[PDB]
């Protein structure tokens, strides 16, 4: 549970699974114990819809056909996983994050499924 | 076996069906900075998207009916439900039914009554001998001159909080996920029939819930020619809604500079009594410029002849009769409720294209205790306002009725309508309707599966 | 966003992706801004459950082993995608829609997964 | 709908699909018709999250790479499906149920997806 | 306070009661009578 | 019965044929509908006719 947040990204891939999951008749305080958990399931499905519409369709790790641009954190591979940490990593990509998101839904699952439909005809 | 295609599921196909859902409000996220302790609707009211989206659908024709529109009914029940939620936390005036000893104010036949009465203090022991000032419309005598509250025999009464205001603020109606709102972009639309150019929006335009009778105030202007709308036109039982081209300047003031007593009926509660009037001794009045009202009339009277025939005599006249809400122009300015005599404006007789000074005026009456929407069990007391109230609004439309006496082939006369407030909301909602989106769809294609 | 609703079904397949997605302590009006969005997520999951139980298991476009019956809108293929529109299309299928739904859940994912289980044994 | 609950597990696999699925302004009773259906969708998603994180990612039936331990209900195959019923079956596994759950999420989708990522590189 | 009396047979099960009551106005009371069953009232 | 031999527990009975029962109010009454306002009205029991 978050244990590798201080550790490197390379070590942080092992514990990845633990992070996935951890009368009621009252007039008042019933809305206080409700409003919190309702936005929680709203925030939950918000992430999951993105996971489906992208090239994942499944949880944990999944890959895609989107090529990694050099202009996006030009780096050494061992300088990423072995020498660097996630909080420190998300910091630089902060500018290109919205750009990458577009490539997954548009360039892939929009253009991939249609590509698949054309490859499924023959 | 036999070829060729196979069924395939498409998600998000452009298919919708006419339906009804529960719509919420939107305040533009500025109304919240206007503060003044929850003005009108907006409290937790949803902030409007800074960039509303309107998508024009090409090669589309959709049939609209504004009288069958369901967005009107929700808004009508909303304002009503909104009204009660405002009066619940406020101070209830229940022990104001005490006998009222009244006398004639020091001109214009004593419209105001100076009333002396007994009242309960913070303590439950000694009463309180205090006087207040009520309009003739708020009291009724019972048999010196002895009076009583006018609403006491019919129902109960509660005072509106001085903190909140009745100031209408723009309210955008939006639809939840899976639904859509259609918007009619044509310049000339009467609310019925097919619409050539249709666009969709998440939120309707800015709509100010201005409650008024015989005059649409602060509404939306029409395009090019003025518009004429009726549910059933040849039927004289149905009101005729009019939409103006150019807005009409109207002034309604309270030429009485007043003071608040703020008497203490504790513990913790304080009522705001109407003190003495310092200023012009006058009755409330409403101004309309003679040139501007006439021009509109001339343009409007020509539109009725697209139905009632090229040549005919159209005469205008004031209200026939009924409740005060029906017979006068009713609205709210500065927190006070005016009832204006529109009889001066509606006195005219028109020729085929024409009709046979620098200003005009309309006598207005003030009533603090009101039951609108035919509500029984709840009467609202409009709290007094310090100083003179002055307000300027646009007159954007009317509520009209046609006489039943016919002589149909001879001449026709029109009079100001009233009653239903849905027509007021139908004035802004004519171009919108609610549909639910059906995303799921099936189509035949060759891909099959492995 | 619905832009091809007037256009033909063939042109409508390109913009398909855009259609997928667009104090709170009050005693009153809190139920008005709630009841609307709760049935929304109920209506949302209602469509998604159908997508899983059918031969899709994924969003946007997916195919199936259900053969297209001639009795169901007997047509020319170019008379469907090229010459016809979706609102106009759903109009005729209105009678066979409930029939087709049965073939996806029953004839496929009920009979397919079991077929798959038997093909996965060897 | 539950019709095979009395029947054997072997016969119970045919009807499996049927089991998957069967003003509002009030101050009171509105919470009574709400609280029931809200925990329902909470209980619904509770089962579905488990289905994704395991080797299923889909509904109805799905298989896994987890080997069946002999110590867990050592039996004859025909003694299970042909001669035995589900209520009677879940009774014995009651002890090993929590153990099996761990093998699906940990031993598989944690170790499988990573295994897959390494097999997807070449 | 309820001032009651015996109804005009079967040992007067019903009581005719006179009492003071508050009107719409908070000034004058109201002298009115009602009819209650023996089970709804108790003497003091 | 919850506990039959126990005399502290009630015994519930279910009939075969339904038993016709008539209960009437052989007093033809009137409503005063006195006014205890503002807005409220109490319904008093008038004389029995
Ligand atoms: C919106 O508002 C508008 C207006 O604002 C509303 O419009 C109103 O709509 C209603 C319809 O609900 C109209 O009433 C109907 O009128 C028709 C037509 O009446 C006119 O024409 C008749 C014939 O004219 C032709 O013949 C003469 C002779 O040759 C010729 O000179 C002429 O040029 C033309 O060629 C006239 O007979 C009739 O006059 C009579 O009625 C006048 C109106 O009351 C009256 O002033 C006259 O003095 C005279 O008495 C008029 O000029 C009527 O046909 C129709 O009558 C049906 O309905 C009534 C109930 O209202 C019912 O009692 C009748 O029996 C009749 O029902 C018959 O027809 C049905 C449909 O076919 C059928 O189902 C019935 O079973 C029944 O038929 C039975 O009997 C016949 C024999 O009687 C038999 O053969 C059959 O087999 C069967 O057994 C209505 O009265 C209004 O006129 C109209 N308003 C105005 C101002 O015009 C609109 O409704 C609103 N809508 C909404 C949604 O809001
Ligand atoms: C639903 O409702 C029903 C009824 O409506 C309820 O039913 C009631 O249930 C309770 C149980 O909670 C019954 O009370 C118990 O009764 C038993 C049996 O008593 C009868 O039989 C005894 C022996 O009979 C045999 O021997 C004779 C001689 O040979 C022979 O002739 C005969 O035919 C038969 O073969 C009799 O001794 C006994 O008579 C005595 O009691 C009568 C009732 O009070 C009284 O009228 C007599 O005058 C006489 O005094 C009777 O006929 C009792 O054994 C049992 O006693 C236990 O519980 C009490 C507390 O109530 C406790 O004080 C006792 O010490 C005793 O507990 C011993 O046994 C426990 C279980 O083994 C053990 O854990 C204890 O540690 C303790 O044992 C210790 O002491 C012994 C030596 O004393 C030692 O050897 C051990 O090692 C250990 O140290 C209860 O009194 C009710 O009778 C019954 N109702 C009726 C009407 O019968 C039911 O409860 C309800 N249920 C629900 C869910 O609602
Ligand atoms: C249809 O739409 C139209 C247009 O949208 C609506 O017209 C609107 O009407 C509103 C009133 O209902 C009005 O609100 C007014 O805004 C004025 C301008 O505010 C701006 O300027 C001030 C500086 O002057 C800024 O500080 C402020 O932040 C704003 O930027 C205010 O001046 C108005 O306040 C006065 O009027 C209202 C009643 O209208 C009084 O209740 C209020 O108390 C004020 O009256 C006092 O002040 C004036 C001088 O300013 C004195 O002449 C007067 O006698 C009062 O003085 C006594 O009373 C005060 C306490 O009340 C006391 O302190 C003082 O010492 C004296 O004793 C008011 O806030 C909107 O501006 C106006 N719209 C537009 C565009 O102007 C119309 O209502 C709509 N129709 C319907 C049916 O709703
Ligand atoms: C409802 O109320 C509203 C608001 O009161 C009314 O709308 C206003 O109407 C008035 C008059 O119709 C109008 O006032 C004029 O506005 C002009 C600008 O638009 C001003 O320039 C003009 O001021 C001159 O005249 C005044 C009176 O004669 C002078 O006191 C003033 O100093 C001005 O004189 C100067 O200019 C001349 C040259 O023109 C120069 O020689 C002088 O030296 C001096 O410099 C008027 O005040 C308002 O503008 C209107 N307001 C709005 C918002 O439109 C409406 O008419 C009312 N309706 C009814 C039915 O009564
Ligand atoms: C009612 O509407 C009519 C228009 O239908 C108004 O008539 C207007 O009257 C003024 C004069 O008071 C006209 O101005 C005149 O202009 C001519 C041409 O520049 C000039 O020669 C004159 O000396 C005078 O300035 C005005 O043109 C005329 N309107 C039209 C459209 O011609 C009438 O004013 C309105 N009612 C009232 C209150 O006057
Ligand atoms: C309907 O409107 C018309 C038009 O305003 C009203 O006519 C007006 O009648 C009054 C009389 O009460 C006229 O006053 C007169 O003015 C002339 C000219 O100064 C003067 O000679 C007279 O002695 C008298 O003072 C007024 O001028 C006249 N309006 C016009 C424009 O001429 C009519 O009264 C209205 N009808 C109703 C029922 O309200
Ligand atoms: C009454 O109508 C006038 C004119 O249509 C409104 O004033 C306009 O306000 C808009 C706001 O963006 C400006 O762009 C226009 O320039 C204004 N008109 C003119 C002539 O300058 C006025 O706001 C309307 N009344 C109300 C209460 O809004
Ligand atoms: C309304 O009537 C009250 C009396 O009931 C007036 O108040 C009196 O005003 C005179 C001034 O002429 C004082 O001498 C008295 O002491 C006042 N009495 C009370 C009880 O206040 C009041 O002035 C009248 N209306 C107004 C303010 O014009
Ligand atoms: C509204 O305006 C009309 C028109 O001025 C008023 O009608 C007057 O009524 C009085 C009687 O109350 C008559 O003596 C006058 O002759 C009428 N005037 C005209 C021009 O005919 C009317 O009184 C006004 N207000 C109300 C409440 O009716
Ligand atoms: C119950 O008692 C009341 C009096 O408290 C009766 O009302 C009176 O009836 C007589 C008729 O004999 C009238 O003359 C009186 O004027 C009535 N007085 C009042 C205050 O109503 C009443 O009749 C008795 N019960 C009934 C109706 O039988
Ligand atoms: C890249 O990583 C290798 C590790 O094998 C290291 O030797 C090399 O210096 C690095 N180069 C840069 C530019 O980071
Ligand atoms: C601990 O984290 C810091 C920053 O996140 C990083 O620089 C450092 O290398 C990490 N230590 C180890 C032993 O990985
Ligand atoms: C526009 O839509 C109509 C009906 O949906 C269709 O008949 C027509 O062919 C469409 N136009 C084009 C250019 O596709
Ligand atoms: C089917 O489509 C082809 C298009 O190549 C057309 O030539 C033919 O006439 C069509 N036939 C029918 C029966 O629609
Ligand atoms: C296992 O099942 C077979 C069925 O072919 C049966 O003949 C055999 O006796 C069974 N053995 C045990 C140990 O259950
Ligand atoms: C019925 O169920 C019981 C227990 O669930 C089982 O022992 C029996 O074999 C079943 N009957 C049939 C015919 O399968």
């Amino acid at each position: 549970f978050l244990g590798a947040a201080g550790s490197t990204m390379g070590a942080a891939s092992m514990t990845l699974t633990v992070q996935a999951r951890n009368l009621l008749k009252l007039t008042v305080w019933g809305i206080k114990q409700l409003q919190a958990r309702v936005l929680a399931v709203e925030r939950y499905l918000r992430d999951q819809q993105l996971l489906g519409i992208w090239g994942c369709s499944g949880k944990l790790i999944c890959c895609t056909n989107v090529p990694w641009n050099s202009s996006w954190s030009n780096r050494n591979l061992s300088e990423i996983w072995d020498n660097m940490t996630w909080l420190q990593w998300d910091k630089e990509i902060s500018n290109y994050t919205q750009i990458i998101y577009g490539l997954l839904e548009e360039s892939q699952n929009q253009q991939e499924k249609n590509e698949q439909d054309l490859l499924a005809l023959d | 076996r036999a070829e060729n295609l196979w069924v395939t599921v498409y998600y998000g196909v452009p298919v919708w069906k006419d339906a009804e859902t529960t719509l919420f409000c939107a305040s533009d996220a500025k109304a919240y900075e206007t503060e003044k302790h929850n003005v009108w609707a907006t409290h937790a009211c949803v902030p409007t998207d800074p960039n509303p989206q309107e998508i024009h659908l090409e090669n589309v024709t959709e049939e609209f009916n504004m009288w069958k529109n369901n967005m009107v009914e929700q808004m009508h029940t909303d304002i009503i439900s909104l009204w009660d939620q405002s009066l619940k936390p406020c101070v209830k005036l229940t022990p104001l039914c005490v006998t009222l000893q009244c006398t004639n104010v020091t001109d214009m036949r004593g419209e105001l009554k100076n009333c002396s009465f007994n009242m309960t203090t913070e303590l439950r022991d000694k009463k309180q001998k205090v006087y207040s000032l009520f309009y003739r419309l708020d009291v009724v005598q019972i048999n010196n001159k002895e009076y009583r509250l006018i609403n006491c025999n019919t129902s109960a009464i509660t005072q509106a909080c001085p903190k909140v205001s009745f100031e209408p603020i723009p309210i955008h109606y939006c639809a939840p996920a899976g639904f859509a709102i259609l918007k009619c972009k044509d310049k000339k639309f009467n609310g019925t029939g097919p619409c050539p150019s249709v666009s969709t929006v998440q939120c309707t335009h800015g709509i100010k819930p201005v409650v008024s009778t015989q005059l649409l105030l602060n509404g939306s202007l029409a395009e090019e020619e003025v518009m004429i709308r009726s549910e059933n036109i040849t039927n004289n039982a149905k009101n005729i809604l009019v939409q103006f081209n150019t807005p009409v300047q109207i002034n309604c003031t309270r030429p009485n500079n007043n003071t608040r007593k703020s008497i203490r009926i504790g513990p913790g509660q304080a009522f705001y009594a109407t003190g003495d009037i310092i200023g012009d001794i006058r009755q409330a009045h409403c101004n309309v410029s003679k040139a501007t009202w006439n021009e509109t009339l001339g343009k409007v009277v020509k539109q009725l002849r697209k139905h009632f025939g090229n040549n005919t005599i159209i005469r205008f006249a004031n209200s026939s009769g009924g409740d005060l809400e029906v017979t006068t122009h009713s609205f709210n300015c500065g927190g006070e409720f005016f009832y204006c005599n529109t009889s001066g404006l509606f006195n005219s007789t028109w020729i085929s294209n024409t009709s046979v000074n620098d200003s005009i005026t309309l006598p207005c009456r003030i009533k603090q205790i009101i039951n609108m929407w035919q509500r029984i069990g709840q009467a609202m007391y409009a709290p007094p306002i310090q100083g003179v109230i002055r307000c300027v609004s646009n007159i954007t439309g009317l509520i009209l009725t046609r006489d039943g006496g016919s002589t149909n082939s001879t001449t026709e006369t029109f009079r100001p309508g009233g009653g239903d407030m849905r027509d007021n909301w139908r004035s802004e909602l004519y171009k919108y309707k609610v549909v639910k989106i059906e995303p799921l769809g099936v189509a035949p294609t060759r891909c099959k599966r492995r």
